[PDB]
Protein backbone atom coordinates (compact mmCIF):
# COMPACT_ATOMS: atom_id res chain seq x y z
CA UNK A 1 0.00 0.00 0.00
CA UNK A 2 0.99 3.63 -0.05
CA UNK A 3 1.50 3.29 -3.80
CA UNK A 4 2.52 6.57 -5.38
CA UNK A 5 3.73 8.30 -2.21
CA UNK A 6 6.77 8.48 0.03
CA UNK A 7 4.92 5.98 2.24
CA UNK A 8 4.98 3.29 -0.45
CA UNK A 9 5.78 -0.15 0.95
CA UNK A 10 5.50 -3.71 -0.28
CA UNK A 11 1.94 -5.07 0.16
CA UNK A 12 1.34 -8.13 2.29
CA UNK A 13 0.96 -10.50 -0.65
CA UNK A 14 4.38 -9.49 -1.97
CA UNK A 15 5.85 -10.10 1.48
CA UNK A 16 4.25 -13.54 1.52
CA UNK A 17 5.60 -14.14 -1.98
CA UNK A 18 9.14 -13.41 -0.84
CA UNK A 19 8.66 -15.62 2.23
CA UNK A 20 8.40 -18.69 -0.04
CA UNK A 21 12.04 -19.62 -0.56
CA UNK A 22 11.48 -23.17 -1.88
CA UNK A 23 14.45 -24.38 0.15
CA UNK A 24 15.39 -27.97 -0.61
CA UNK A 25 12.89 -28.31 -3.46
CA UNK A 26 13.90 -29.31 -6.99
CA UNK A 27 11.01 -29.97 -9.36
CA UNK A 28 13.15 -29.95 -12.52
CA UNK A 29 15.81 -32.44 -11.44
CA UNK A 30 14.21 -35.13 -13.61
CA UNK A 31 15.01 -33.10 -16.72
CA UNK A 32 18.72 -32.80 -15.98
CA UNK A 33 18.89 -36.40 -14.81
CA UNK A 34 17.47 -37.62 -18.12
CA UNK A 35 19.45 -35.12 -20.19
CA UNK A 36 22.72 -36.38 -18.70
CA UNK A 37 21.99 -39.87 -20.02
CA UNK A 38 22.57 -38.58 -23.55
CA UNK A 39 26.28 -38.48 -22.64
CA UNK A 40 26.73 -35.28 -24.63
CA UNK A 41 29.17 -33.96 -22.03
CA UNK A 42 31.33 -37.08 -21.96
CA UNK A 43 31.38 -37.43 -25.74
CA UNK A 44 31.41 -33.87 -27.09
CA UNK A 45 31.40 -30.95 -24.67
CA UNK A 46 34.28 -31.90 -22.37
CA UNK A 47 36.97 -31.79 -25.08
CA UNK A 48 37.45 -28.44 -26.81
CA UNK A 49 38.05 -29.87 -30.32
CA UNK A 50 34.92 -31.99 -30.00
CA UNK A 51 33.06 -29.00 -28.57
CA UNK A 52 33.92 -27.10 -31.75
CA UNK A 53 32.87 -30.02 -33.93
CA UNK A 54 29.49 -30.13 -32.20
CA UNK A 55 28.92 -26.45 -32.95
CA UNK A 56 30.06 -26.81 -36.57
CA UNK A 57 28.43 -30.11 -37.46
CA UNK A 58 25.35 -29.29 -35.40
CA UNK A 59 25.05 -25.92 -37.11
CA UNK A 60 25.42 -27.58 -40.49
CA UNK A 61 22.70 -30.18 -39.92
CA UNK A 62 20.57 -27.86 -37.81
CA UNK A 63 20.60 -25.09 -40.40
CA UNK A 64 19.60 -27.42 -43.22
CA UNK A 65 16.69 -29.08 -41.42
CA UNK A 66 15.58 -25.79 -39.87
CA UNK A 67 15.30 -24.42 -43.40
CA UNK A 68 13.58 -27.61 -44.53
CA UNK A 69 10.95 -27.44 -41.78
CA UNK A 70 9.91 -23.84 -42.44
CA UNK A 71 9.89 -24.34 -46.20
CA UNK A 72 7.20 -26.97 -45.65
CA UNK A 73 5.36 -24.61 -43.32
CA UNK A 74 5.40 -21.94 -46.02
CA UNK A 75 4.11 -24.37 -48.64
CA UNK A 76 1.22 -25.44 -46.41
CA UNK A 77 0.11 -21.95 -45.39
CA UNK A 78 0.18 -20.63 -48.97
CA UNK A 79 -1.41 -23.73 -50.47
CA UNK A 80 -3.11 -22.93 -53.76
CA UNK A 81 -1.49 -19.50 -54.09
CA UNK A 82 2.04 -20.46 -55.17
CA UNK A 83 3.30 -20.51 -58.74
CA UNK A 84 4.00 -24.24 -58.54
CA UNK A 85 0.52 -24.98 -57.18
CA UNK A 86 -1.30 -23.34 -60.11
CA UNK A 87 -0.09 -24.68 -63.48
CA UNK A 88 -0.78 -22.11 -66.16
CA UNK A 89 -3.25 -22.89 -68.93
CA UNK A 90 -2.10 -21.53 -72.27
CA UNK A 91 -4.78 -19.55 -74.14
CA UNK A 92 -6.06 -21.45 -77.19
CA UNK B 1 42.26 30.87 31.79
CA UNK B 2 42.98 27.68 29.88
CA UNK B 3 46.44 27.43 28.28
CA UNK B 4 46.01 28.38 24.65
CA UNK B 5 47.54 25.05 23.64
CA UNK B 6 44.75 23.24 25.50
CA UNK B 7 42.03 25.56 24.20
CA UNK B 8 42.92 25.11 20.54
CA UNK B 9 43.23 21.35 21.06
CA UNK B 10 39.52 21.03 21.80
CA UNK B 11 38.52 22.61 18.48
CA UNK B 12 40.05 19.78 16.50
CA UNK B 13 37.47 18.67 13.90
CA UNK B 14 37.48 15.18 15.42
CA UNK B 15 35.86 16.55 18.59
CA UNK B 16 32.66 17.69 16.83
CA UNK B 17 29.94 15.17 15.98
CA UNK B 18 26.35 16.04 15.03
CA UNK B 19 23.85 15.79 17.86
CA UNK B 20 22.37 12.32 17.67
CA UNK B 21 25.09 10.67 15.60
CA UNK B 22 25.18 7.58 17.81
CA UNK B 23 21.39 7.11 17.83
CA UNK B 24 20.74 7.49 14.10
CA UNK B 25 23.64 6.39 11.91
CA UNK B 26 23.01 2.85 10.59
CA UNK B 27 25.57 0.19 11.54
CA UNK B 28 25.10 -2.63 9.03
CA UNK B 29 26.05 -6.13 10.12
CA UNK B 30 25.51 -7.59 6.64
CA UNK B 31 24.83 -6.53 3.07
CA UNK B 32 22.02 -9.11 2.89
CA UNK B 33 19.32 -8.22 5.45
CA UNK B 34 17.16 -10.91 6.98
CA UNK B 35 14.41 -12.07 4.65
CA UNK B 36 16.44 -11.60 1.47
CA UNK B 37 17.36 -14.49 -0.81
CA UNK B 38 20.97 -15.68 -0.85
CA UNK B 39 23.05 -18.76 -1.66
CA UNK B 40 21.75 -20.52 1.45
CA UNK B 41 18.30 -20.63 -0.18
CA UNK B 42 19.22 -21.30 -3.81
CA UNK B 43 21.70 -24.14 -3.26
CA UNK B 44 20.34 -27.24 -4.95
CA UNK B 45 19.62 -30.42 -2.98
CA UNK B 46 22.60 -32.70 -2.47
CA UNK B 47 20.95 -35.48 -4.50
CA UNK B 48 20.70 -33.30 -7.60
CA UNK B 49 22.00 -34.17 -11.06
CA UNK B 50 25.05 -32.70 -12.75
CA UNK B 51 24.25 -29.31 -14.23
CA UNK B 52 27.43 -29.05 -16.33
CA UNK B 53 26.09 -31.06 -19.30
CA UNK B 54 23.09 -28.81 -19.84
C1 LIG C 1 20.37 -30.69 -30.25
C2 LIG C 1 19.68 -31.82 -29.53
C3 LIG C 1 20.58 -32.52 -28.54
C4 LIG C 1 20.01 -33.81 -27.99
C5 LIG C 1 18.61 -33.68 -27.41
C6 LIG C 1 18.45 -32.62 -26.33
C7 LIG C 1 17.08 -32.63 -25.69
C8 LIG C 1 16.90 -31.62 -24.56
C9 LIG C 1 16.36 -30.28 -25.00
C10 LIG C 1 16.13 -29.32 -23.85
C11 LIG C 1 15.61 -27.95 -24.28
C12 LIG C 1 15.36 -27.02 -23.11
C13 LIG C 1 14.06 -27.28 -22.38
C14 LIG C 1 13.91 -26.50 -21.09
C15 LIG C 1 14.74 -27.05 -19.94
C16 LIG C 1 14.37 -26.47 -18.59
C17 LIG C 1 14.63 -24.98 -18.49
C18 LIG C 1 16.08 -24.61 -18.36
O1 LIG C 1 16.74 -24.10 -19.21
O2 LIG C 1 16.52 -24.87 -17.13
C19 LIG C 1 17.62 -24.07 -16.63
C20 LIG C 1 17.02 -23.27 -15.51
C21 LIG C 1 16.29 -24.16 -14.55
O3 LIG C 1 15.82 -23.34 -13.46
P1 LIG C 1 16.50 -23.47 -12.03
O4 LIG C 1 15.98 -22.38 -11.18
O5 LIG C 1 17.96 -23.59 -12.21
O6 LIG C 1 15.90 -24.84 -11.49
C22 LIG C 1 16.33 -25.35 -10.22
C23 LIG C 1 15.71 -26.71 -9.99
O7 LIG C 1 15.97 -27.55 -11.11
C24 LIG C 1 14.22 -26.67 -9.74
O8 LIG C 1 13.94 -25.51 -8.92
P2 LIG C 1 12.47 -25.23 -8.38
O9 LIG C 1 11.68 -26.46 -8.50
O10 LIG C 1 12.59 -24.58 -7.05
O11 LIG C 1 11.90 -24.19 -9.44
C25 LIG C 1 12.55 -22.92 -9.64
C26 LIG C 1 12.41 -22.56 -11.09
C27 LIG C 1 12.68 -23.71 -12.00
O12 LIG C 1 12.85 -23.07 -13.28
C28 LIG C 1 12.03 -23.43 -14.26
O13 LIG C 1 11.65 -24.55 -14.45
C29 LIG C 1 11.57 -22.21 -14.99
C30 LIG C 1 12.16 -22.03 -16.36
C31 LIG C 1 11.65 -23.04 -17.35
C32 LIG C 1 11.91 -22.66 -18.78
C33 LIG C 1 11.42 -23.66 -19.79
C34 LIG C 1 12.00 -23.44 -21.17
C35 LIG C 1 11.33 -24.27 -22.25
C36 LIG C 1 11.99 -24.12 -23.61
C37 LIG C 1 11.03 -23.79 -24.74
C38 LIG C 1 10.67 -24.76 -25.85
C39 LIG C 1 9.85 -24.13 -26.95
C40 LIG C 1 9.24 -25.11 -27.93
C41 LIG C 1 8.50 -24.42 -29.07
C42 LIG C 1 8.18 -25.32 -30.25
C43 LIG C 1 8.16 -24.59 -31.58
C44 LIG C 1 8.52 -25.46 -32.78
C45 LIG C 1 8.79 -24.66 -34.02
O14 LIG C 1 11.02 -22.16 -11.28
C46 LIG C 1 10.68 -20.91 -10.92
O15 LIG C 1 11.47 -20.05 -10.67
C47 LIG C 1 9.19 -20.77 -10.83
C48 LIG C 1 8.59 -19.88 -11.90
C49 LIG C 1 8.82 -20.38 -13.30
C50 LIG C 1 8.12 -19.56 -14.35
C51 LIG C 1 8.39 -20.02 -15.76
C52 LIG C 1 7.42 -19.46 -16.78
C53 LIG C 1 7.37 -20.25 -18.07
C54 LIG C 1 5.98 -20.31 -18.68
C55 LIG C 1 5.91 -21.13 -19.95
C56 LIG C 1 4.54 -21.15 -20.59
C57 LIG C 1 4.51 -21.88 -21.91
C58 LIG C 1 3.16 -21.89 -22.60
C59 LIG C 1 3.22 -22.36 -24.03
C60 LIG C 1 1.88 -22.53 -24.71
C61 LIG C 1 2.00 -22.92 -26.18
C62 LIG C 1 0.68 -23.08 -26.92
C63 LIG C 1 0.88 -23.65 -28.30
O16 LIG C 1 15.99 -22.45 -16.13
C64 LIG C 1 16.37 -21.41 -16.88
O17 LIG C 1 17.39 -20.81 -16.71
C65 LIG C 1 15.40 -21.20 -18.00
C66 LIG C 1 14.71 -19.86 -18.02
C67 LIG C 1 15.62 -18.77 -18.55
C68 LIG C 1 14.88 -17.58 -19.13
C69 LIG C 1 14.08 -17.90 -20.38
C70 LIG C 1 14.36 -16.98 -21.55
C71 LIG C 1 13.13 -16.56 -22.31
C72 LIG C 1 13.43 -15.78 -23.57
C73 LIG C 1 13.41 -16.61 -24.83
C74 LIG C 1 12.03 -16.78 -25.44
C75 LIG C 1 11.98 -17.72 -26.62
C76 LIG C 1 12.09 -19.19 -26.23
C77 LIG C 1 12.77 -20.05 -27.27
C78 LIG C 1 12.88 -21.50 -26.87
C79 LIG C 1 14.05 -22.24 -27.50
C80 LIG C 1 14.08 -23.71 -27.16
C81 LIG C 1 15.23 -24.44 -27.81
C1 LIG D 1 14.01 -43.40 -12.86
C2 LIG D 1 13.98 -42.43 -14.00
C3 LIG D 1 14.53 -43.01 -15.29
C4 LIG D 1 14.58 -42.01 -16.42
C5 LIG D 1 15.12 -42.56 -17.72
C6 LIG D 1 15.44 -41.48 -18.73
C7 LIG D 1 16.13 -41.99 -19.99
C8 LIG D 1 17.03 -40.96 -20.64
C9 LIG D 1 16.54 -40.44 -21.99
C10 LIG D 1 17.67 -40.10 -22.94
C11 LIG D 1 18.11 -41.27 -23.81
C12 LIG D 1 18.51 -42.51 -23.04
C13 LIG D 1 19.12 -43.60 -23.90
C14 LIG D 1 19.33 -44.91 -23.16
C15 LIG D 1 20.14 -45.92 -23.93
C16 LIG D 1 20.37 -47.21 -23.19
C17 LIG D 1 21.39 -48.10 -23.89
C18 LIG D 1 22.82 -47.78 -23.57
O1 LIG D 1 23.54 -48.47 -22.90
O2 LIG D 1 23.23 -46.68 -24.21
C19 LIG D 1 24.60 -46.68 -24.68
C20 LIG D 1 25.42 -45.51 -24.20
C21 LIG D 1 25.04 -45.01 -22.84
O3 LIG D 1 26.26 -44.65 -22.17
P1 LIG D 1 26.81 -45.65 -21.06
O4 LIG D 1 26.40 -47.00 -21.48
O5 LIG D 1 26.40 -45.14 -19.73
O6 LIG D 1 28.39 -45.52 -21.23
C22 LIG D 1 29.04 -44.31 -20.80
C23 LIG D 1 30.17 -44.00 -21.76
O7 LIG D 1 30.98 -42.97 -21.21
C24 LIG D 1 29.68 -43.58 -23.12
O8 LIG D 1 29.84 -44.70 -24.01
P2 LIG D 1 30.96 -44.67 -25.14
O9 LIG D 1 31.18 -43.28 -25.57
O10 LIG D 1 32.12 -45.49 -24.70
O11 LIG D 1 30.20 -45.43 -26.31
C25 LIG D 1 29.14 -44.78 -27.02
C26 LIG D 1 29.23 -45.25 -28.44
C27 LIG D 1 28.13 -46.21 -28.79
O12 LIG D 1 28.35 -46.64 -30.15
C28 LIG D 1 29.31 -47.54 -30.35
O13 LIG D 1 29.95 -48.03 -29.46
C29 LIG D 1 29.50 -47.84 -31.80
C30 LIG D 1 30.96 -47.94 -32.21
C31 LIG D 1 31.16 -48.43 -33.63
C32 LIG D 1 31.10 -49.95 -33.78
C33 LIG D 1 31.49 -50.45 -35.15
C34 LIG D 1 30.47 -50.12 -36.23
C35 LIG D 1 30.98 -50.34 -37.64
C36 LIG D 1 29.93 -50.11 -38.71
C37 LIG D 1 29.40 -48.69 -38.79
C38 LIG D 1 28.32 -48.51 -39.85
C39 LIG D 1 27.63 -47.16 -39.81
C40 LIG D 1 28.49 -46.01 -40.30
C41 LIG D 1 27.78 -44.67 -40.34
C42 LIG D 1 27.36 -44.13 -38.99
C43 LIG D 1 26.86 -42.70 -39.06
C44 LIG D 1 26.38 -42.12 -37.75
C45 LIG D 1 25.91 -40.69 -37.89
O14 LIG D 1 29.19 -44.07 -29.31
C46 LIG D 1 28.10 -43.28 -29.29
O15 LIG D 1 27.09 -43.56 -28.71
C47 LIG D 1 28.35 -42.00 -30.02
C48 LIG D 1 29.74 -41.43 -29.76
C49 LIG D 1 30.76 -41.82 -30.81
C50 LIG D 1 32.14 -41.22 -30.59
C51 LIG D 1 32.13 -39.72 -30.34
C52 LIG D 1 33.47 -39.05 -30.52
C53 LIG D 1 33.86 -38.82 -31.97
C54 LIG D 1 34.10 -37.36 -32.32
C55 LIG D 1 32.86 -36.49 -32.20
C56 LIG D 1 33.11 -35.04 -32.55
C57 LIG D 1 32.17 -34.07 -31.85
C58 LIG D 1 30.94 -33.68 -32.66
C59 LIG D 1 30.12 -34.86 -33.16
C60 LIG D 1 28.78 -34.47 -33.76
C61 LIG D 1 27.76 -34.00 -32.73
C62 LIG D 1 26.41 -33.61 -33.31
C63 LIG D 1 26.46 -32.34 -34.11
O16 LIG D 1 25.38 -44.39 -25.15
C64 LIG D 1 24.28 -43.62 -25.20
O17 LIG D 1 23.18 -43.99 -24.90
C65 LIG D 1 24.66 -42.22 -25.59
C66 LIG D 1 24.14 -41.78 -26.95
C67 LIG D 1 25.12 -40.83 -27.62
C68 LIG D 1 24.66 -40.35 -28.98
C69 LIG D 1 24.13 -38.93 -28.99
C70 LIG D 1 22.86 -38.72 -28.19
C71 LIG D 1 22.28 -37.33 -28.36
C72 LIG D 1 21.05 -37.26 -29.23
C73 LIG D 1 19.74 -37.40 -28.47
C74 LIG D 1 18.51 -37.07 -29.28
C75 LIG D 1 17.23 -37.09 -28.46
C76 LIG D 1 15.98 -36.83 -29.26
C77 LIG D 1 14.76 -36.56 -28.41
C78 LIG D 1 13.45 -36.57 -29.18
C79 LIG D 1 12.25 -36.22 -28.33
C80 LIG D 1 10.92 -36.47 -29.00
C81 LIG D 1 9.75 -35.98 -28.19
Amino acid sequence: SGFGTSYAHDPKWIEDWMARKRVGVDRMDWFFRAFNRLRLYELFFKSTPRFYAFMVIGGLLGSYYWSRFWEQYWIRVNKGRLYKDVPYVYPP
Amino acid sequence: GEPAIQSIARFNPDNFRPVGYAENIPCPDTCVPEGHLDFRHTRLPTWHADRRPF
